[PDB]
């Protein structure tokens, strides 16, 4: 026959590889395909799509749907903050578990815009302003208004709207971030204040609730596929 | 004879003074295409890219060395501090000028090199050096003629033959370097670009530059003649960028 | 070789890359 | 008339060195090796990417893995060839706790089987920095306090290999030892930097003991 | 199948190889290429650039800068030596450590002229001349200035240069010299005599320093790659 | 054969030579 | 410079703008506008201390 | 390759599909 | 494949059929 | 195949026959 010589990685395995093998059924005529809504041709799709943040993600809030709700009111004093978690999309519970996050998880490194999207579910008739606030790391996460609105930041008016997306911009010195939980690659946080306050007329409840989206921008992408730290497994399911 | 002027400060040199650019690379402005912060940078041109002097050293008859770490160096210097403190990542090249005068009566020869991520080694084999012992901003560290002892915990193994970093000392050349002999010369000028392996960082984490003047033949002259001869560094940003403003960070 | 199909079976074919 | 090709970066580290053995024994459930990644730990290959700061290449893998019988009290021990299974865990994955654990499924990570008496595994991996190129030095440190570790180890978070017998133990214990080749392919590097002087003390920073520039001579002019 | 057959070198696995392998990251995205200064493509552009000689290696000077100095002063007689060192570029302590010995230490054979220059680091007042002579083999060392002047020589004077660049011609029975000690590829002998004397005025040190640099010219290469000697081991590095 | 790629990443190809 | 030939020196001439003091110290000038005089290379150095002012015309 | 016969013999042939 | 000599020497050709 | 060299060395070559 022809003269072979076989190289190392002969007869090996490679879980990854992309090789032909032979048909076990020959001549197979397949059931004709039928159009189905609902194609999905990336994961970045997925990642793409609006997903509730557990904020409030207390002890006693992670088993009902008040891990959710982001509480507001009438205060009697100036600059208060309303929330605060570092910008950890593939590693801090409070993005962990979204939509963005679970396909995060699935991948080790990741780069892009990060949309966050507000919706203020109070009373028709209350109105306030209120500071939402990214800071770059470097320094701590701010610790007043006056720290907060000296990055990016922008101000909303649930008078004016009832929803607010803010575009985290993609500020970091490498092209990705590491999904795990990594020094070198800290993305820095996410504030929200209050610009003015709540006020409401009489006969009006003065505790409201706001309701947080994350999904990924359009220049998303992830590297670098794995297993997930979310499923495991002691025996086979019988 | 040869005068340069950068913002509102002008240094003057020999029209044949040899200035050492880097690796062939005149510092520039990252471009578009290589860039992936997407903020809009702050480039405050004149107010930062001037020349800044730091506190003089005096060359003495048994001087091993002196070293400053380049950002570091200029953490606490006018404008181009206030933004390093300010700004979340920066990039920015350096004109290093390095004055140092004597009679025709005096002997000496240094080198004056510019050295990328000059990683040092530790007195103690298990530990890494502190902050203090690495650098010390505008006041220059001194390499020592002898070997530090291991029971220092967290000091910069400092002797000079080995140049902190384990190396052959008169290897060092291989970096963009100048000499000065006494004979010839009275400055060296070293211009150097942004080296690094990512188009942006943080000036406060990670010191890109070390500047080194190591005496390879040791200041004589006789007596009678000026004892005191200093060495005085000027170093200037160039194209200096930044990113990421927010608060600013305590250190 | 680059890209040849050694079998008649389209299930045979490398993956869609 | 007298050509450099043999000087080009390509041929000078375009050969498979080995960065690591582990060894593993099939009779425990601990019996598994793992290796977090790093070209630090030998003396040769360190040494020859450091005579640069900064490294761009894609690497051929290549295992060699060997196997040798243990005492054992059964009379006729008669084993079946050994398969083993070599499984990559990037950053943040499940690790493996014991020989059957559920991480070997490997449903994502990559994984390579191979069996005993064949030619050796071999993969090519392409360049998975963050970065725009791989760092040799790293002078800075990975908190924004300058506080905690300084170096090189900051930079270093390119996951963990795993290998075990994928077969069951059998009347006598195996031990097999599992050696790691790395070879850069396309490689492109940047800032040369004086050869390492000093022998290396440890793997995660460039710490040394201060020695002699050169060995010596009787006088000036010994000849 | 296709018949074949295999040949002698099947299933090995030789260091230097150079096949295909697969990809255990298909279809990865890698970080956009960004350019960096100092891009090297070959190990002669190292072993070309100067690097200062330890001509004075005494075991009292190798731990300190005094390695380096070669000395010089005012003498009451004529043509005495001021230094000497077989020309063994990859075998004598003398030039082993430098740039150009240590990129030799990773071959085995070598072929080109070598570039020393020669820097006087007296005072400006200082005067004087030397005599640099490089003696093919053959015969021994030479012993005094006028066994040196019969060979390939330059004369140097530190009063109109301090520098001075003596580039060592390539003469040799064969193309390629080894790296290591071998007396069949002998290169001969490196000298340096005073020509007058150094002659200084009141007041000015009469004892000086001189510095060698050495360095290949554009005709050097090397062949056959080895591990180099100069790094070794014991145990993995922990 | 002389020079043709097997597979369709770049990093699986041989040295540059 | 007036010395003899045989002298050398760097100066640092630094013109301070109002509004802070007199600078006190060579690092508080040369964060002004300033020059490096070099009596070695030259005998003579002359500085253009410009015009800055908030009026066109200063009170004599 | 896709479909050439590595024999003389008609009967060498794989099955007719 | 169908009929290619891999060998110099004809001795080393397959039967004449 | 009948003369098509595999390697990019002279060395690797068969011999002159
Ligand atoms: C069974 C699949 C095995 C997959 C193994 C993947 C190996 C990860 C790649 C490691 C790259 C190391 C780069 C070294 C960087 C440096 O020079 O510091």
């Amino acid at each position: 026959g022809l003269p072979v010589m076989t190289t190392p990685g002969s007869t090996q395995f490679l879980t990854s590889d992309d090789f032909q093998s032979p048909s076990a059924m020959p001549q197979f005529d397949v059931t004709p395909e039928m159009q189905i809504p609902g194609r999905v041709n990336n994961l970045m799709e997925i990642a793409e799509v609006d997903s509730v943040v557990p904020v409030n993600n207390t002890e006693a809030n992670v088993n009902s749907l008040k891990a959710y709700q982001i509480p507001v009111q009438s205060n009697s004093d100036n600059g208060k903050q309303v929330f605060g978690f570092p910008l950890q999309p593939g590693a801090n519970g409070v993005l962990n578990r979204t939509l963005l996050g679970e396909i995060l998880n699935y991948y080790t490194h990741w780069s892009g815009s990060i949309k966050l999207t507000f919706m203020f579910c109070g009373s028709a008739m209350a109105t306030g302003k209120f500071l939402l606030a990214y800071s770059p790391p470097g320094a701590g996460v701010p610790k007043n208004r006056k720290d907060a609105m000296l990055g990016t930041h922008v101000i909303w008016d649930v008078g004016l709207q009832s929803s607010c997306v803010l575009c985290v911009p993609w500020i970091s010195q490498t092209h990705y971030r590491y999904v795990v939980e990594d020094e070198y690659t800290a993305a820095g946080y996410i504030t929200c204040w209050y610009q003015t306050n709540i006020v409401v007329p009489a006969d009006v409840q003065s505790s409201c609730d706001i309701l947080c989206f994350v999904s990924a921008c359009n220049d998303f992408s992830v590297r670098m596929l794995k297993d997930t730290p979310f499923i495991r497994q002691d025996t086979f399911y019988q | 004879v040869r005068s340069i002027t950068l913002g509102n400060s002008t240094i003057t040199t020999q029209e044949c003074a040899n200035v050492v650019v880097g690796y062939g690379v005149w510092p520039e402005y990252l471009k578009d295409n290589e860039a992936t912060a997407e903020d809009q940078p702050t480039q405050p041109d004149v107010a930062t890219c001037r020349f800044y002097t730091l506190e003089s050293v005096q060359w003495m008859k048994n001087s091993a060395g002196w070293w400053w770490k380049l950002p570091d160096a200029l953490s606490q210097m006018g404008l181009f501090g206030q933004n390093m403190q300010y700004h979340y990542l920066g990039r920015t090249g350096y004109t290093i000028h390095v004055q140092c005068n004597a009679s025709k009566f005096h002997q000496g020869c240094l080198l004056v090199v510019c050295v990328p991520e000059a990683e040092m080694g530790c007195s103690n084999l298990n530990n890494t050096p502190e902050f203090a012992e690495l650098s010390g901003g505008d006041t220059a560290r001194m390499f020592t003629d002898t070997q530090i002892g291991e029971t220092n915990s967290k000091k910069v193994q400092t002797a000079v033959w080995n140049a902190g970093m384990g190396v052959g000392v008169g290897n060092l050349t291989i970096y963009p370097h100048q000499w000065i002999n006494l004979r010839t010369n009275n400055s060296a000028t070293i211009v150097m670009p942004y080296i690094n392996s990512v188009p942006m960082d943080n000036m406060f984490r990670h010191n890109n530059l070390t500047l080194m003047i190591i005496p390879f033949v040791p200041l004589n002259y006789s007596e009678g003649s000026s004892p005191y001869v200093p060495i005085t560094v000027t170093i200037a940003p160039m194209c200096a960028e930044y990113n990421g403003l927010r608060l600013a960070s305590s250190q | 070789y680059t890209n040849i199909n050694y079998y008649k079976d389209a299930a045979s074919n490398s993956a869609n890359r | 008339y007298h050509s450099r090709s043999e000087s080009s970066i390509e041929n000078f580290l375009c050969r498979a060195a080995c960065v690591y053995y582990a060894t593993y024994t099939n009779n425990s459930e601990k019996g598994y090796a793992e290796w977090v990644i790093n070209t630090r730990q030998v003396a040769q290959l360190r040494r020859k990417l450091e005579l640069f700061t900064y490294l761009r290449f894609d690497l051929e893998l290549t295992f060699v893995i060997t196997s040798a019988q243990q005492p054992s009290t059964a009379t006729s021990v008669d084993a079946p060839v050994q398969t083993h299974q070599i499984m990559y865990v990037p950053p943040g994955g499940p690790v493996p706790t014991k020989v059957t654990d559920y991480a070997w499924q490997t449903s994502t990570n990559p994984s390579v089987f191979w069996t005993e008496g064949n030619a050796p595994p071999r993969m090519s991996i392409p360049f998975i920095s963050i970065g725009n190129a791989y760092s040799c030095f790293y002078d800075g440190w990975t908190q924004f306090s300058r506080n905690g570790v300084y170096g090189i180890n900051t930079l270093n978070n390119m996951g963990t290999l795993y290998m075990r017998h994928v077969n069951e133990a059998g009347q006598g214990p195996i031990k097999s030892t599992v050696r790691i080749y790395f070879k850069p392919k396309h490689v492109k590097a940047w800032v040369p930097r004086p050869p390492r002087l000093c022998q290396y003390e440890k793997q995660k920073n460039v710490n040394f003991t201060p020695t002699g520039v050169t060995t010596t001579r009787v006088g000036i002019t010994t000849t």
